[PDB]
């Protein structure tokens, strides 16, 4: 019968491990880097986009910052087709939340759900895990600014400065180096930009090849905004920090 | 749930010593319309069972069907088909009786009330009743609906219990028979002159007589 | 009869690859060259019409699709495969849209859905990912106009303009030389004419060539999708 | 390789191999055979006698599907019994529906696509058995030969099993002694005979002979057992052409 | 309701008063009842609004499908397959008495279509309360093969009739004329009642209204 | 090499199961050829019957979909059968639907969508048939349109199946370049018949008797295939001059 | 008994000059018994504004229904949902329950962000739309408010004129009816400001 | 409804008014009640417009799937399938249907299928609330093996009556007959067929 084919997904090693969550984690390795810095009045998302053409439509273009609902963003590593069923997972879970308790999700319940349903696939079901690792960067009135990652197993864990994608050795290496716990918002921006600056395989780090956002409670009214960078605007803050 | 919508009416039958005998008027009642004059409700079953039928026409053509069916698939993997095990009055019966109090007990019910009649291996006479209740019973005379008020009285003094049955013959049987079915079509407003007629008999084996009539019909005493 | 494959036909190799990906993108390599140029007052789809046979009649295959009255799309790679995600796209732009909104969809979410599709067929049980790159060309109200590419991966991205299957490297390089901001509709495609040009071997003439625009309103709106007819083509061949 | 481990895989021939392997075990059955007559058609089949210890005339292995189509195969035997099951709720729902029982060229696609339904996937193994089967409906005669790919055709006479060669080559001849054709009784002595010489193949034990038909003068359109008298008159006949 | 159809020579003309109603109440004194179904095929609705609407909707968004698919103009009989077959399954809970008028490639067809999923196909019908009054003029004034101001009139005419002398009917007439050649959605045919002149001015003048508390926010 | 037993991408991009299943389809060696005239469609195969106990009537590929649709099968019998009841099946579902029968090309399409499926799903296997489908459309006059293994689908102004299918179609090929129209100038299918059967002659380089051949004839609101005798009347008239 | 008049209450909404207004009662009761006097019935979903008459739990399920609907909507498409196709969702989504529908009135108010053009729109229980540019009107004081609001209403008038024609429609329209009024809220809607009025009327 | 069919020498002959009402008003008074299942196999519909529609469809779709396997069908199949609708659907429709047509081996025949979805093959059937007062009449006046005129005017005569009679029939007569020949349509108006 059909057992012949079977790749058998959900699976131990000998020594302990899922076969396809370390190879899907390969994947991810290979995929652009992306950073999340937490500050004290915000949270920095960047990212690098890959491959890369002049003729690639860059302002109407989201390969790895989307939003959640209004408090919550995600920056994405890996399969963007993937994190996009999960990104539309996670986008409902938030208005399901919403609707029941009449309180927009916290940061944490939304995190969890998505890694409980990526460690499902892990589990059971015999279908290929998803190969995604998400930094979440998100507000709620109970933690204030948070940073997760969650990976193709369904770990996740809370971080202040964080990496995903290739290079996060060097990545996370630079970023334990000059993070401080009193920094600002405008000070990991700089970090952010200046860590994807040394880690890039590309020769140069320009706006084109950038995706960039933050979450600051930084607005009037002491309410939470996010903000998507335009890509004039990526061109201002990497003349503004001294990249190009 | 449904209602009855065309309707057959008394089915008679009898034990005598050898046999049995039922009866049953070829008419199919359209309500107080007198619609069908040409409806067979004696089905035969193989050469030794004979299942008459009262109540609705349509559920009777189902009861038909799935009997047609039964002698089918008794046949397969059965070199016995036409000898030791070829369908019995019983079986036939106990079958029937299944599907009646089935279809009861599902709320939907063969709209009917059943005779099944024949004779056994043994030789011995089978006259069973059953309907859409899946009540059953038997008795040395058995009728349905009207049958059963003006044909068993009649009929009752002829074979009144068990021992009367090898005392009467086919003759007396039949006379009987026919002249119950008389009196039925003088009293019951929904029967009719034509009729059928079968003997399951266990020397003589199956006659089944068709086109019959209700005669000998005294109206003139009307003029007075 | 039990589907029996509920487990996944696409799995992470060793290295991190989706083998049936990889092989379904070098499926779309194999495939002719279509291409896509995106103009300031319109967009221009066009690829060969590669006649199987010369006793085919190649009018009755269609490699460019309408999806809505504004969005076209063109492929390169396995036919069958691209007909039957016209099939969804256009139902799904009814379903999940129109019967909800009552207004088609926007041409980034047409596109979201079909990626989503393709997507699927590279994670459900008992399929191989689709043999196809989808060439998606649109107008809407608020975005205005655009151009995406779809991969057998799921993965879409805007493009100003691109080429897929068989001479796209060439293509590419050809467009990113004559592309600028300020393209009308009429350049964009006389650059596509010539861009396709280039990887044609054979007859090159407006019944071998198909080629569709999304610009003005060809007369509640008119359509911005238009097929151009095989005279059409010929008149701008003189001019190329 | 590979191509042959499982079902419905086509080879780099084009050849699903599997069923060629089903092919083998039909092969290796019994002789069984049809006989296409005027008025109808006769079957019969080679029965090997394992012991004496087996019961004469009770293991019937000739199937009667509705009233009037008899079937019979040689292979797998448990796989002939399970066909022919299905073809009986294929009959059954055919006269449910249309009141008329189900004509033979129905009878033998609704086989043929169910047999060829079991080629389809791997999750299933194909029909071990070659089915000859027929009767006789409103067009008359019919007498079809349905193999493990599904694959079925009409025929003037048929034959399977492991006395196959031997068969054909004897319903070859009276094809071309018979052009105005055979009559019913004529097919019983004639597939007896044939059942006699197809048994030089499965020579070593001895055998017993079973013969069906249906015929619209002999059995008024129904299938019915040759038994007694003219079983005995069919294997007299075929006695005396071997020896 | 009055809505109406006529099979002329060239054609269909459909035609539909505009009065919406909740109960004895006008709630839209000019609503579309004219509903889209296929380029070549027109729909007028009559019964429960909700349901004509959204009938037409389905069917018109189905032929659109299928009509992608086949690549050709969808016919009459299909549009009224698809809502027949429809509405039967639904036993008359849904609502819609439709008049289906359109022009295939086999000519100009013209049905009925009932709540239960009966269908007539006519040269003339008329559905809605207003249809005895409708029905009244196509009578007295039916030929078959008029031309087409000809039919234009007599429809106009008859939802008139419906208009005036039917209490669910109202407002304005409008048409729509389908041929091979064009199709017209005239609307509105006919203004046959003037909007109600009114003789003062009851306006209010600001500061009048008693107000507790006051917000303003910018967007 | 699992790659080779069910429909998934080989590393070359191809499905080696579709690939073989197009070989099965000249497994029974035979040809057929489709042509169009001005009012009619005329299919043609060729019929072999090579046991003498088979009854050659019931030895046939040619189908008769609906009344308006003929379908002829280059391909195992049973796969045959398989294609020719679904199509039936979706032709009459169509007809209930919709209203009106179903087009000859419309069916292809549905044919060719529901091969493609078996070229994704690993669970079915495709079937081993090339489907020509014949008629005289309402709206497109005379049609041929063909279904493959691998779901691909197109229109034709004369079409050949089989084996020698490549001699068959640059036969029809040269002499369409000669007439320069895309059918058979001719009143009568008849006339049709017997230029589909004069240019199989002449590629092929075989004659035909009246049971070597199978005939199928498409005209407005009906689908036929020709008996032997209506076929030896047209071999007849073909060598009379 | 009847869903539609257990706890009762009115929306009424009107098209200006560059503005539309929408206002609503404040009453919610058991029938004679009134319970709550902040019962608003007016929402908004960005710039589209939502009134819903009819009975409270379907009014309060709708609104965090639309919330919903509208949130994943601005998410997806990267922009507000316009009045147009606010009022095509919230006809679907009612059609949807045919057989066991919401007993609501909603009533859509709204300028269109893009061309500026003024939008009001009305659905009986089962989405049916009434789209009439003068006025729409709901609840157990409907009747009331059409007569009001038929001799009231004229067109094109400017956002303070608007609310004193609206504000009288509902009021006295209100004081006519024994399950509206307890208070009332007025939106004045313009392209970019909204101004909510909450007036003054007999709690009676 | 009034409707009938009618065996004859050469064949079959259908016949039906043409009025459909809801309550008094006259709905459609030009109905075609004489609807084709089959090339010559035809019926006549009374009850529910709506169910006898529904269910000539499902008919007509059973018998063109029929016809592509099994080629065509007997009347007595049609019936069948007419019948098994009927009758196991009997609690939801509302269907009084008379089945007739041509083979060559049968000839004609007529198949009437009552509200219960009984069938009855008979010599002739009618049907339909106008039937009530021509049983009368028609089974004085029905013989076995008429001619076609004959049996043409049998129907003809026998529907003039019905539709005098009763409120729910009138407009047309129409007709189909069934031979050999082909099929026949005929119709015949009120100022025709009042004065008999
Ligand atoms: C006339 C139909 S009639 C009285 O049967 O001749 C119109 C037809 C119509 C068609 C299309 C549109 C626009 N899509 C509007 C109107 N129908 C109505 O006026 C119907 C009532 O007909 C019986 N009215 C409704 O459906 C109204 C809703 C509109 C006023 C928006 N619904 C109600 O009043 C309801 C009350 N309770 C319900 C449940 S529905
Ligand atoms: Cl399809
Ligand atoms: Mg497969
Ligand atoms: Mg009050
Ligand atoms: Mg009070
Ligand atoms: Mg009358």
């Amino acid at each position: 019968g059909s057992r012949r084919y079977d790749s058998r997904t959900t699976i131990f090693s000998p020594e302990g491990r899922l076969y396809q969550v370390e190879y899907a984690l390969e994947s991810i390795s290979h995929a652009g880097t992306a950073i999340g810095i937490m500050a004290s009045d915000g949270i920095v998302l960047a990212a690098e986009r890959k491959v890369t053409s002049t003729l690639l439509e860059q302002d109407t273009s989201t390969e790895k910052l989307y939003k959640l609902n209004d408090k919550i963003a995600v920056a994405v590593a890996g399969l963007t087709a993937d994190a996009e069923i999960l990104i539309n997972t996670a986008r409902i879970h938030a208005q399901n939340y919403l609707k029941t308790y009449n309180e927009d999700i916290p940061v944490e319940i939304l995190v969890r759900r998505l890694s409980d349903i990526k460690q499902g696939y892990t589990q059971h079901g015999g279908l290929r895990p998803f190969g995604v690792s998400f930094i979440y960067a998100g507000y709620d009135d109970r933690y204030g600014y948070q940073l997760y990652t969650s990976n193709p197993s369904g770990n996740y864990t809370g971080w202040k400065a964080i990496s995903v994608g290739a290079n996060t050795s060097a990545a996370q290496t630079l970023l334990q180096m000059d993070y401080k716990d009193d920094m600002k918002v405008d000070d990991a921006i700089e970090l952010a930009l200046k860590t994807l600056s040394k880690t890039t395989d590309s020769s140069a780090l320009t706006y084109d090849r950038l995706e960039f956002a933050t979450i600051r409670k930084g607005a009037n009214d002491g309410e939470v905004y996010q903000k998507i960078f335009k890509p004039q605007e990526i061109k201002d803050i990497l003349v503004k920090t001294g990249i190009t | 749930t449904q209602q009855p919508i065309v309707t057959g009416t008394s089915v008679i039958s009898m034990k005598y010593d050898n046999g049995v005998i039922i009866a049953a008027d070829n008419l199919g009642s359209y309500g107080s319309l007198l619609r069908f004059n040409g409806v067979e409700r004696l089905i035969p079953v193989g050469d030794n069972t004979v299942v008459g039928i009262s109540g609705d026409i349509s559920d009777m053509q189902h009861i038909e069907r799935l009997l047609k069916d039964l002698v089918t698939e008794n046949a397969y993997d059965n070199p016995l088909a036409d000898a030791e095990e070829a369908l019995e009055p019983s079986y036939i019966f106990e079958y029937l009786a299944t599907v009646m109090y089935q279809r009861r007990s599902k709320m939907n019910p063969l709209w009917n009330a059943i005779i099944v009649a024949g004779v056994q291996s043994n030789g011995d006479q089978f006259l069973r009743y059953v309907n859409l209740l899946g009540v059953t019973y038997s008795s040395p005379t058995l009728a349905t609906g009207f049958g059963a008020h003006m044909a068993n009285p009649l009929l009752r003094k002829v074979v009144d219990r068990e021992s009367d049955i090898p005392k009467t013959t086919v003759q007396v049987a039949e006379e009987a028979i026919v002249n119950a079915m008389r009196v039925l079509y003088y009293r019951d407003a929904r029967s009719s002159r034509n009729f059928s007629l079968a003997i399951i008999d266990k020397n003589t084996g199956l006659t089944f007589k068709k086109n019959l009539q209700v005669e000998n019909m005294k109206w003139d005493f009307a003029k007075d | 009869m039990t589907d029996r494959y509920s487990f996944s036909l696409t799995t992470f190799s060793p290295s991190g690859k989706l083998g049936q990906i990889d092989y379904a993108l070098t499926a779309v390599k194999q495939g002719v060259t279509s291409l896509g140029i995106k103009a300031t007052n319109g967009v221009v789809i066009a690829t060969e019409k590669k006649s199987s046979s010369p006793l085919a009649m190649s009018e009755t295959l269609s490699k460019v699709s309408l999806l809505t009255p504004d969005i076209g799309a063109v492929y390169s790679g396995m036919g069958p495969d691209y007909r039957v995600l016209v099939d969804k796209s256009r139902k799904v732009a009814h379903t999940s849209y129109k019967r909800i909104y009552g207004e088609y969809p926007p041409t980034k979410l047409l596109v979201s859905e079909v990626a989503k599709i393709m997507q699927e067929a590279t994670q459900s049980g008992g399929v191989r990912p689709f043999g196809v790159s989808l060439l998606i060309a649109g107008h809407d109200e608020f975005n205005g106009f655009s151009l995406y590419q779809v991969d057998p991966s799921g993965s879409y991205f805007p493009w100003k303009a691109t080429a897929i299957g068989k001479g796209s490297v060439a293509a590419k390089t050809f467009l990113e030389k004559r592309w600028n901001d300020e393209l009308e509709l009429e350049d964009a495609i006389h650059i596509a004419l010539l861009t396709l040009k280039e990887s044609v071997e054979g007859e090159f003439n407006g019944d071998t060539i198909e080629l569709a625009i999304i610009g003005d309103e060809n007369p509640d709106k008119g359509p911005r999708f238009r097929k151009l007819t095989s005279q059409e083509i010929n008149d701008r061949l003189e001019a190329l | 390789t590979g191509y042959d481990l499982s079902n419905s895989v086509f080879s780099p021939d084009g050849r699903n191999f599997q069923v060629e392997y089903a092919v083998k075990a039909v092969e290796n059955g019994t002789t069984s055979i049809g006989i296409k007559c005027n008025d109808g058609v006769v079957f019969a089949v080679e029965k090997l006698i394992t012991s004496k210890l087996l019961v004469p005339q009770k293991n019937v292995k000739i199937q009667v599907v509705d009233r009037h189509i008899g079937c019979v195969y040689s292979g797998l035997i448990p796989d002939g019994r399970h066909l022919v099951n299905r073809g009986r709720e294929e009959a059954a729902s055919f006269k449910k529906l249309y009141k008329t029982p189900i004509p033979i060229p129905a009878f033998a696609d609704r086989l043929g696509q169910y047999v060829q339904a079991h080629t389809l996937y791997n999750s299933v193994r194909p029909f071990g058995v070659s089915t000859i089967f027929g009767g006789v409906d409103k067009n008359g005669a019919h007498l079809y030969m349905l193999e493990p790919s599904g694959s079925y055709w009409g025929y003037k006479g048929a034959a399977t099993g492991k006395g196959r060669q031997s068969a054909k080559a004897e319903l070859e001849k009276l094809v071309d002694h018979h052009p105005e054709g055979l009559s019913a009784r004529e097919a019983v002595k004639q597939a007896a005979k044939i059942i006699y010489l197809a048994h030089e193949d499965n020579k070593e034990k001895d055998f017993e002979l079973e013969i069906s038909w249906c015929s619209l003068s002999e059995t008024n359109g129904l299938h019915k057992f040759v038994k007694g008298d003219l079983l005995q008159e069919a294997i007299d006949f075929a006695q005396k052409e071997i020896n | 309701t009055t809505i109406a159809g006529v099979v002329y020579k060239d054609g269909i003309v459909l035609g539909a008063d505009t009065r919406a109603t909740e109960g004895m109440v006008v709630a839209d004194k000019n609503c579309s009842k004219i509903h889209f179904i296929s380029p070549n095929i027109y729909c007028c609705g009559a019964g429960t609004a909700a349901d004509t609407d959204m009938t037409t909707q389905l069917i018109s968004s189905n032929l659109e499908l299928h009509s992608l698919s086949t690549g050709r103009l969808p016919r009459v009989v299909t549009a009224n397959r698809m809502l027949k077959q429809m509405l039967f399954r639904y036993q008359g809970y849904i609502g819609a008495a439709l008049v289906l008028g359109g022009v295939d490639v086999t000519g100009p067809h013209l049905y009925s279509i009932y709540p239960h999923g009966s269908t007539d196909k006519l040269p003339y019908v008329t559905m809605g309360s207003g249809s005895l009054a409708a029905m009244a003029v196509f009578e007295d004034k039916f030929r078959p093969d008029m031309e087409e101001e000809e039919a234009k009139n007599l429809v106009s005419e008859a939802i008139a009739a419906g208009i005036f002398n039917d209490l669910g009917s109202g407002g304005n007439i409008d048409l729509c004329v389908i041929s091979k050649n064009k199709l017209d959605f005239l609307r509105p045919y006919t203004v046959p009642n003037k909007k109600g002149t009114r003789l003062g001015r009851y306006r209010c003048e600001k500061g009048t209204t008693a107000v507790l508390t006051e917000k303003i926010t910018p967007l | 090499g699992y790659d080779r037993h069910i429909t998934i991408f080989s590393p070359e991009g191809r499905l080696y199961q579709v690939e073989y299943a197009f070989k099965a389809t000249n497994q029974t060696n035979i040809n057929s050829l489709a042509v169009r005239g001005k009012d009619c469609t005329v299919v043609i195969s060729q019929k072999k019957v090579p046991d003498k106990l088979l009854d050659p009537t019931t030895v046939s590929y040619i189908f008769c979909i609906s009344r308006t649709i003929g379908m002829v099968v280059n391909g195992p019998i049973p796969d045959a059968r398989n294609a020719a009841l679904r199509a039936k099946a979706e032709a009459a579902e169509f007809r209930y639907k919709y209203g009106y029968d179903m087009p000859c090309d419309v069916l292809a399409k549905r044919m060719a969508n529901l091969s493609q499926i078996y070229t994704q799903r690993a669970y079915m296997r495709p079937l081993g048939v090339i489907l020509t489908f014949v008629s005289v459309d309402e709206e497109l006059g005379p049609s041929i349109y063909k279904t493959d293994p691998a779901g691909y689908y197109v229109g034709y102004k004369a079409t050949a199946t089989g084996p020698k299918q490549q001699e068959i179609t640059t036969n029809l090929e040269n002499h369409f370049k000669k007439s320069k129209i895309d059918h058979i100038n001719e009143e009568s299918w008849e006339k049709v018949v017997e230029f589909a059967i004069t240019h199989m002659i002449d590629a092929l380089g075989t004659e035909f008797s009246k049971n070597d051949l199978e005939v199928g004839v498409a005209t407005k609101d009906k689908f036929f295939t020709l008996s032997a005798e209506n076929i030896e009347e047209r071999l007849v008239a073909i060598a009379e001059q | 008994s009847d869903p539609s008049s257990i706890n009762g209450g009115i929306v009424v909404a009107m098209t200006g000059k560059d503005c539309v207004a929408i206002a609503c009662d404040l009453r919610l009761g058991s029938q004679s018994l009134g319970v709550s006097n902040k019962f608003e019935k007016i929402f908004h979903y960005g710039h589209v504004f939502l009134g819903i008459t009819g009975l409270a739990t379907d009014v309060t399920t709708l609104n965090e229904m639309f919330r919903y609907k509208t949130n994943l909507y601005k998410l997806k498409e990267e922009r507000a949902i316009e009045p147009e196709t606010f009022t095509q969702l919230v006809s679907s989504s009612l059609y949807e329950r045919r057989f066991g529908p919401y007993f609501v009135g909603p009533v859509v108010a709204g300028i269109n962000s893009k061309s500026g053009k003024p939008f009001i729109a009305g659905f009986d229980l089962i989405g049916c739309i009434d789209e009439a540019k003068d006025f729409i009107v709901s609840g157990t004081a409907s009747d009331q408010l059409f007569g009001m609001c038929e001799s009231l209403y004229e067109p094109n008038l400017e956002p303070e004129d608007l609310f004193e024609t609206i504000s009288q429609a509902l009021l006295n329209a209100a004081d006519r009816d024994a399950l509206s009024g307890w208070g009332a809220v007025v939106y004045i809607i313009k392209k970019d400001e909204v101004v909510k009025r909450y007036l003054k009327m007999r709690q009676d | 409804t009034s409707i009938m069919a009618v065996t004859f020498k050469d064949g079959v002959i259908l016949g039906a008014d043409s009025r459909t009402t809801t309550g008094a008003y006259i709905a459609n008074r030009v109905t075609d009640k004489l609807t084709r299942v089959h090339d010559k196999i035809w019926c006549c519909r009374s009850g529910s417009a709506a169910d006898t529609q529904a269910i000539a469809d499902i008919v007509q779709y059973h018998l063109e799937l029929y016809t592509s396997q099994y080629g065509t069908p007997s009347t007595e199949t049609a019936a069948s399938v007419f019948k098994e609708l009927c009758y196991e659907n009997k609690d939801n429709l509302t269907a009084g249907i008379i089945v007739a047509g041509y083979d060559d081996k049968n000839k004609g025949e007529v198949y009437t299928i009552p509200l219960g979805g009984s069938v009855h093959k008979l010599p002739y059937a009618i049907a339909g609330s106008g039937s009530t007062f021509i049983y009368g009449y028609c089974d004085k006046n029905f013989r076995e093996n008429m001619s076609k005129e004959e049996t043409v005017d049998f129907i003809k005569h026998s529907l003039s009556q019905a539709i005098k009679w009763d409120g729910s029939s009138g407009g047309v007569i129409r007709m189909v007959v069934l031979t050999a020949a082909g099929v026949e349509r005929l119709i015949f108006y009120p100022d025709e067929y009042e004065q008999l």
